[PDB]
């Protein structure tokens, strides 16, 4: 095919000499162990050997040969419920080949070639066809797995075998054209399958964090971005989400996280019910792990193949939800490269190309009509990670202005106790408007206006909360010092809750939406309180703010008449004294 | 075997020779003398016609006229054997003591590789350490990769020392003996002072702990460059005693700094790009093959939880070393001098702490129920506590309410009685009596975030 | 005010001293480009 | 520079606010700085298509002088992309404009050229034909986020904080576009809004800008978080 | 080449009160204003010009946001010599050099205007040259210094800053010529951060 | 030997070319006046040359020569007292021949050879000795001083002269081996002194100045810094700290401190008297004093004399201060170093090997039990100055 030989090896990365008629990103092989390669400059016929796993124990002139597809992992049913490593790779099969090492050397399948499956075809042969209409329905689980052309292919139909048990590499579908459908097809990487079209977004993405729910939120298309230093919930606010996200696949994928967040949840998960099923919640989920330890270059791989994942499940019709943990890694692991090939680089020396492999990234999707004509939605919550706590930094700050969606998560905060705490005076979301016309319907018909009084609280009240910092709460009287409390409630109980409290750790809007109604109240009539002649101070020492206090650890079956209760405790608990 | 000459190039702990074409990059070769004194070194760039050996010591007297080079192992891979147990070596090793050579049973690769993630099995346990932050508030288990962060004035040692004489698991919170988990050590160090040598001896002396135990050296006076090699080799002897022969084993690699700062030299000594304050930018990397390995694998038996103990400039929080292994390991514990002047010992503070794993094992038959709302509780007083401390010390010398009093009074306390301990261990129960005994100053209903029935349980 | 002024400067100094660096660093890096590839020019 | 007739004339908006205490004059450039997350699109928008300049109030027959809104963004997302071409197409005012927008995602080099082609594609209007135009080019924080790879691959050394040390100049001549000139009848008006990073007005890319643009508009926090909108100060702003 | 220097001693009339009671310059002397703008300063210039001491005219700023560097061309010609009601522009030149025109013309702007004042001190006048955007002048320096890879230095501006801006002032005080006769070559500095 | 030339000069730096199978790191002889510099890069055939001296009108084409022997000092006996400098060469002789200025390259002998002393053999022939014992006393002024055997060199003895007045090149040793055992010997500054073991520290070493020492206090061997701005004690808290004692012999060594920076030191040295026998002062001191001007690399050669002095001395029982003061100026030479031999920084232009020597020139401080089986502890007492 094209072949040549070692002939500088030094680092992750390796020069081949003999060698022309190349291609940009190809994979390859090298060593006489097979290691899997890529393309990623030429010189003359000498090329640059990116080399996606360790090295260590090599000689100049031994294998080098290249097979001329750049990238890609081979799609189709039976995916779930599994682990993959940075080429997709399931981790199973190879610890029941090696034990506990991961091992370089080792090549296996995708998907796995022994299991059968029931077949259902749609279309009659003697048909035409065109690229990506809906074939066959193979069903997996409480899901549908449809199969469809792959693009760009297009024709008509000659057999199709019928129901029963078929593997997976059969070809269940004959053209007059030759041509040969089988159950999966292989797609790139590096491009970006088209859909039918592009189309705006409204349907909010539920995720029950209050502080993600009822402040910043996200429309379905939505694109976000989460920072915050060393230790500060950044993994554990996408736990939650994959746990309590509302949608058909949670396709979570972390590049340069450590294990042990992984592992766990591989024995957690499987023991827990999904919101729109009822099954072993394991069945919407992915994990193309790909933990620091392992090679340098698999950091790079592995996003871009999640973000394929993400479009092959969107195609058949569902409402992925990809995001990735951790993407700065990436950044470095860029760079490692660069550094070793010499490319002059940019500020804090990331190549440049900051802007180019992310830009692609982001931009991907959301409620975009298929080819199938489905209702096709990415959901990408980007994490990231500074490395300093200087937002200022580069590789922070080209992800805000290239998504919405910014939140932020303060370390000051954290450091005393919350979670999963943000500071709401650095966030702001965009998606906020067209948002409405759901929320009006489904929620309530006054909600909107209902929150914006919250916010008319909250981002005012630094307003006050500076003047303390120049004399006290001294001196600060009584409108004053309302308000002040009023919203140290606010935070204190509206927006802190937990990954790990048993319950209340989830909410529906209708029960958010309640607790949240209340506190107007209080203000309302607190307002009213000292207006006619009484005083806070008391107030305060009520018994019935403290009802108002652990007020939401109440599950949803009390919630109702917890909530009634409440409504009737006020007006009489204001006007008696 | 063979033997090379050809060389070109010395100059700073770099080597360079020619023609060289059938190594491998990570090979011990040798720096034979033209004297009589053999060094090692590493092949970390071979090309087609140079390559770059990697002199594992200082270099003196070489020449252009003899010298010889010599491929020792094709892939750097030491041995093991459960015989060492009460034995030195220093930073390639190569025993020091005046006993005899070795006998390796197994060698293996030092690098070793990744443990598959899948192969991890899930952390549980939880032990009883003693000293109060760590078991109430922390509190480390068996697996957690913790590291001590420090300073310099602070006793850095010291403190590492208790943990080595009194962790012990709890046998009646599960169903099993003591005599299923004794203990193990497993040292190392990088460059270290001599009187902080002899501090670290003579209290394994005094426990009788020496033996059953393996201690590498390396002071901070020997050659510079095997700063980069010997941690890892300590770790390997990790994974060996940990996995085939079943033991408990408490790593201490006290003291990291000095290792980037070896790892710099070579860094930037070659060309490699920096990448934040001048500390070679694949450090992530490196600093992730030396803590990741640990962890508790799969339906198997032992355990690796490392500490070690990192010595960060100044009582920064952004030197880029403390950093990376932030993400890197999981949660911290710092010391500071915050408290220190003060002259509670052994200080710690709460209010950086965090320990990840900790939301396992713990009070589900683990420790009393009360554990969970304990903490965040107890720390959220602290916190809203030091704060009044500002507010006071900038408006007058209080003005505050008598509510507000009561936060402050508390504050004081907590840091002297509870904080404070002598070397008079505690155990998991005396602890949580005392921790009760600090929410009990303020008056209930202040409370919140401890739930009604458990507060009165107790009160 | 004039102390914590006294501090930002402080700041601002060492911010700016850090790229100095960065630049001198860097300026080596072309040298050595340009060098090495005058004589992949060869003859 | 003789060329060049100072300026005398006026021109409406059709928001209020920097029309009244800060007014827009005929023939200027002008730019709102915005915030990280302060809502500028749709301020642009609505200044797009409200603009009518009344020659009226001067004293001269109405339709001797057409209005066009030239327009030209970049590093739009899917999402962006739809809430201009939706609100454009609304009452329409398309039939009355040009577009000119270059994806997020799009080439990042074809970048660099964008902003020059709707520039000069002004010029034809005013000078060869008389018009009024209104140029309104937006977030050049992309401009210089984009320009900087550039400079970055071709070579060069960057000076102060990155920002490819030429850039006074490359971004000098992307505002001569404006005045007019005497005899000539029809002229540019620049309203290059932009964000700022570190929320500043001292990280250069704006500051910059604050010595050859001639004012400044900002939107605070302040009156976004109560809920007002547009929100564009008072004392801030001021050309 | 000049043949003496002379040592300053002499008035230099701007008859402006607090100009020259409180403040003078002497003749041959060299200030320097600095002046946010929105604020009056031109006005300053313009005047000074007006009544002057001398009877040349130089002036020449470069670069300055657009439409203010236009004013100044349109608002010269109507203003008109206090001393003999002659046109102004008659006894006047005038260089300008707006933002966007190139590079290394602006680096050699103020230069410019040096010489071309020698030149006319030379014959005996005294002059008054005015030139502002002083700060601005560094800009082109500092550019130029981007083009050719010298290290900065302190905080942007390459180092010669700290002689070319020199001896853009040394050339002045009160020269004699080599026709014997003595020539006034006061520069007042606008600088504007 | 081995002969070479110039390639280019730099600064003082310098490269040669001829070489073949320099060794590293040596006693190189450059300069027709000589040089005597160190040999750091060898490459090729082409010797890197460090240079002690101002390198001022070199041509191209000058013998380039070595010994094959690394840089090192004489040690012995006829130390305390005199001058010696950074590079071992005692300004007295220098002073006394040339006038009033360091005329460059001027070659002397650093220990004396004239004086004349009385010896006692205290061993006798043909019997046992390891390394590093002693041979016999000599009357060192109140001093029982001892004439070390080098270590790594044992041997039985042939013959020991008797009682007599000798000077101390004479071998007055010979081996059974044929080997004669000089009084004194060179061993190489870089490197220390092996020891038999490091012996834990608990006694006191005081200075007696208050506040310093009562509330923190040191121990005997130790370490501790001193930081602090310009403008504040260090120039003179170590002289005072010098002044007084708690320890027997003081070996300081400066750096670059000006002429009357240490000047001082010694006239008003001769008229104290030492609070532990008596007697004036000079008796228990080294000088090595650095002109701030003087060749700029020579402080890095400076201030490793001074710790080597003082093991040799400590093997002979001793407590030894040593407190070279001033750690900033040793930075300042391998800052320079490196910006010639062309390597990338680390944070502020320090080679990033700063605590590659930094750490040891620390570490071999101490309190031990030698060769001979006898208490002595090094003690050091850094300043430092950012
Ligand atoms: N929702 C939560 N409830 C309780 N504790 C939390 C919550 N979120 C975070 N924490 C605590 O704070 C820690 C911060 O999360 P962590 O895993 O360190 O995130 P990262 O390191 O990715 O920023 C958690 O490990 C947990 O102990
Ligand atoms: N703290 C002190 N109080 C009074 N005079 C002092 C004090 N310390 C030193 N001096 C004087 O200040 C002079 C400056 O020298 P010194 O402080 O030793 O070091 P340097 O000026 O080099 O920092 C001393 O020579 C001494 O005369």
């Amino acid at each position: 095919m094209i072949q040549g030989v070692i002939q500088k090896i030094a680092g992750p990365a390796v020069i081949a000499k003999g060698m022309l008629g190349a291609r940009m990103y190809d994979i390859c092989k090298v060593g006489e162990e097979g290691l899997v390669g890529e393309i990623i400059r030429l010189d003359g016929d000498t090329a640059f050997v990116q080399v996606y796993e360790d090295t260590s124990g090599l000689k100049v002139g031994e294998p080098v040969v290249s097979t001329g597809l750049p990238l890609a992992v081979e799609l189709g049913p039976g995916m779930l419920n599994g682990i993959y490593d940075g080429i997709q790779r399931p981790l199973e099969r190879i610890r029941e080949k090696t034990g506990i090492y991961i091992t370089r050397g080792v090549v296996v399948h995708a998907l796995d070639r022994e299991k059968k499956w029931a077949w259902t075809p749609m279309v009659k042969p003697g048909d035409e066809v065109r690229g990506g209409m809906v074939l066959g329905t193979v069903p997996e689980f409480g899901f549908t797995h449809k199969i469809l052309v792959p693009p760009d292919v297009r024709g008509r139909v000659k057999e199709v075998k019928p129901a029963g048990e078929y593997t997976v590499e059969e070809p269940v579908v004959v053209l007059e054209d030759g041509t040969e459908l089988k159950m999966y097809h292989t797609w790139p990487v590096r491009r970006a399958r088209p859909v039918q079209r592009k189309l705006d977004p409204n349907t909010p993405f539920l995720t029950g964090m209050r502080i993600l729910d009822v402040l910043f939120p996200v429309a379905m298309g939505g694109t976000a971005a989460i920072p915050g230093p060393f230790g500060s919930g950044k993994t554990v606010t996408q736990q939650s989400l994959a746990k309590w996200s509302n949608a058909d696949v949670v396709v979570y994928v972390g590049c340069g996280e450590r294990g042990n967040e992984m592992t766990d949840v591989l024995v957690e998960f499987p023991e827990l019910t999904d919101p729109k099923t009822g099954g072993p919640l394991m069945h919407r989920t992915v994990l193309i792990a790909n933990t620091s330890n392992m090679p340098v270059a698999a950091r790079e791989a592995s996003i871009y193949v999640g973000v394929t994942i993400a479009e092959y499940f969107r195609d058949q019709g569902f409402s992925v939800a990809l995001m990735a943990d951790s993407t700065s890694r990436w950044a470095e692991a860029l760079r490692e490269i660069s550094s070793r090939l010499e490319e002059m680089p940019a500020e804090e020396g990331y190549p440049p190309y900051l802007a180019a492999r992310l830009a692609a990234f982001y931009e991907r999707a959301g409620k975009v009509i298929t080819l199938g004509g489905e209702e096709g939605a990415v959901t990408i919550v980007g994490a990231v990670s500074p490395p300093g706590g200087d937002m200022s930094e580069p590789v922070t700050q080209s992800t805000l202005r290239i998504v919405g969606a910014f939140w932020r998560l303060d370390a000051s905060l954290a450091f005393r106790r919350h979670f999963p705490a943000i500071n709401w005076n650095g966030s702001y979301s965009l998606f906020t408007s067209a948002l409405d016309p759901w929320y009006r319907e489904n929620v309530a018909e006054d909600y909107p206006e209902l929150r914006d009084a919250i916010s008319e609280l909250l981002q005012r009240e630094a307003g006050l909360q500076e003047i303390v910092q120049l004399v006290g709460p001294d001196a600060l009287q009584d409108a004053e010092r309302l308000v002040i409390e009023v919203g140290r409630i606010i935070r204190e109980d509206f927006l802190q809750q937990n990954a790990y409290h048993e319950v209340d750790a989830y909410c529906s809007m209708k029960k958010a939406y309640g607790i949240m109604k209340m506190i107007l109240a209080f203000y309302k009539e607190a307002e009213a309180a000292i207006k006619r002649g009484v005083s806070i101070d008391e107030i305060l020492q009520l018994p019935v703010l403290e009802r108002i206090g652990r007020a939401r650890y109440v599950s949803e079956e009390e919630f109702p008449a917890y909530f009634e209760e409440a409504m009737k405790e006020i007006q009489g608990a204001f006007k008696a004294l | 075997k063979k033997e090379y000459t050809g060389i070109t190039y010395i100059s700073g702990p770099l080597l360079f020779v020619e023609n060289a074409k059938d190594l491998a990059y990570g090979a011990i070769v040798d720096i034979k003398d033209g004297t009589g004194r053999v060094r090692g070194g590493q092949v970390i760039e071979v090309s087609e016609e140079y390559a770059v050996i990697q002199v594992f010591e200082e270099t003196t007297g070489l020449d252009l006229a003899t010298t010889s080079v010599s491929l020792v192992e094709d892939v750097a891979r030491l041995g093991v054997s459960k015989e060492m147990l009460g034995r030195r070596f220093n930073g390639i090793g190569k025993p020091i003591d005046g006993l005899p050579p070795i006998t390796p049973e197994k060698r293996l690769p030092i690098t070793g590789l990744p443990l598959n993630p899948v192969a991890r099995r899930k952390p549980e346990q939880f032990i009883q350490t003693g000293i109060s932050t760590i078991d109430v508030m922390n509190t480390l288990v068996r697996g957690q990769k913790l590291p001590i962060f420090s300073g310099s004035g602070l006793p850095a040692n010291e403190i590492a020392a208790q943990i080595a004489r009194q962790a012990t698991v709890r046998p009646d919170l599960s169903g099993e003996g003591e005599k299923e988990e004794p203990f193990a050590v497993v040292f190392a160090a990088m460059g270290i002072t001599q009187r902080e040598l002899s501090y670290f001896i003579q209290e394994f002396e005094r426990t009788g702990a020496l033996s059953r135990s393996v201690l590498f050296l390396n002071k901070a006076d020997d050659p510079t460059i095997e700063r980069i090699l010997t941690p890892r080799m300590a770790l390997t002897v990790a994974e060996y005693l940990a996995f085939e022969h079943d033991y408990h084993v408490l790593v201490i690699l006290t003291d990291m700094t000095n290792y980037c700062e070896a790892l710099r030299e070579i860094g930037a000594a070659r060309e490699e790009i920096p990448g934040r304050r001048g500390y070679p930018g694949y450090m992530y990397t490196d600093l992730a093959t030396i803590y990741e390995r640990a962890g508790v694998v799969e339906g198997k038996k032992g355990s690796v939880t490392q500490i070690p103990i990192l010595s960060m400039p100044d009582d920064d929080r952004t030197h880029p070393i403390p950093d990376l292994t932030g993400y890197i390991t999981e949660g911290q514990i710092q010391l500071s001098r915050e408290l220190h002047r003060k002259g509670i010992y052994p200080p710690i503070d709460p209010l950086p702490s965090l320990s990840r794993l900790m939301n396992n094992g713990v009070g589900k038959g683990k420790t009393r129920e009360d554990h969970k709302q304990v903490s965040d509780q107890l720390y959220s007083a602290y916190a809203n506590g030091v704060d009044i401390r500002k507010l006071v010390a900038i408006i007058g010398e209080d003005a505050l309410t008598e509510n507000d009093r009561r936060y402050l009074q508390f504050a004081d306390a907590f840091e002297r009685f509870f904080i404070n301990q002598g070397q008079q261990n505690r155990s998991i129960e005396e602890s949580l009596q005392i921790a009760w005994a600090l929410l009990s100053m303020l008056p209930q209903g202040e409370l919140k975030r401890i739930s009604k029935d458990h507060i009165g349980k107790y009160y | 005010i004039p102390g914590i002024r006294a501090q930002i400067r402080f700041i601002q100094q060492v911010l700016e001293q850090r790229e100095r660096e960065d630049t001198f660093r860097l300026k080596r890096i072309k040298g050595k480009i340009e060098a090495r590839e005058a004589e992949e020019e060869g003859g």
